[PDB]
């Protein structure tokens, strides 16, 4: 999720 | 004081950031849960003694000065448990500074990270890392190590 | 050497223990996941950065060296991710016994404990707080504090 | 339930 914690 | 810590609760997200503050160091590690209760308190502290050598807690309000399983985990850690009324009046403006500062960080990495406790531990990291010129980091490690010699 | 970690994870009671190891002095941190996947991982090095001033951290397998999450964890926290073969082979024996003296704790406590994860804490704090004389925890103080001055 | 985590 291009975060950080979940790059998904 | 090498040994003391004191506990803080805010909330953000509808959720609560507890933390821990080494006094004399500003050093904090902090966790987010979905309501302070006794248990989530005591499970806290029992993480943060093994970390770090605490020797006693000023606890954030009485409810957890008062519950049985904060006592037993203090108990099994060796803390002793204390209030944390601020006898110094300017403890109650230290916190809430630090408080909104912790908040104003949050909201500055928030859109970085899917879980609020994700851009929580992103705050304690940049405020640990902070220099103003030694940082809390610094100072927490230089402050027991000391002691220990 | 001050800021070398290593990553190790071991299964219990069919969940998943993921340590952190201060190469140095033997330090741990730890934390029970229910399994364990980049995200778990990049988490749990955030939080151990903002504690402890981690250069280098050793992953524990090629799925966390290779994970796009636990690089991005890495990049920000400012870690260098590198591989944890045991180049030195005395490495593979130094974790697999200490996993063995962690699962002897874990279990020498866990009836004082509703959750795995306060049994797997306790075990962290009896481990950090063991002489033999200084204990890993007065050891990485020591060593972090030699390398600030 | 007498446990350090969770003395009901
Ligand atoms: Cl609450």
């Amino acid at each position: 999720s291009l975060k950080i914690d979940n790059m998904d | 004081s090498p040994g003391i810590w004191q506990l803080d609760c805010t909330h953000l997200e509808g959720k609560v950031i507890l933390v821990a503050v080494h006094v004399a160091s500003g050093y904090i590690e902090a966790e987010v849960i979905p309501a302070e209760t006794g248990q989530e308190t005591a499970y806290f502290l029992l993480k943060l003694a093994g970390r770090w050598p605490v020797k006693t807690v000023h606890t954030d309000n009485g409810s957890n000065f008062t519950s049985t399983t904060v006592k037993a985990a203090c108990w099994w850690a060796g803390i002793k448990q204390e209030d944390g009324i601020p006898y110094n009046p300017q403890s109650q403006g230290v916190i809430e500074s630090m408080n909104k500062e912790l908040k104003k960080i949050i909201g500055q990495v928030r859109d970085q990270a899917e879980h609020l406790k994700t851009a929580v531990q992103m705050a304690v990291f940049i405020h640990n890392h902070k220099r103003k010129g030694y940082s809390a980091g610094e100072r927490i490690v230089d402050i027991i190590a000391t002691d220990i010699q």
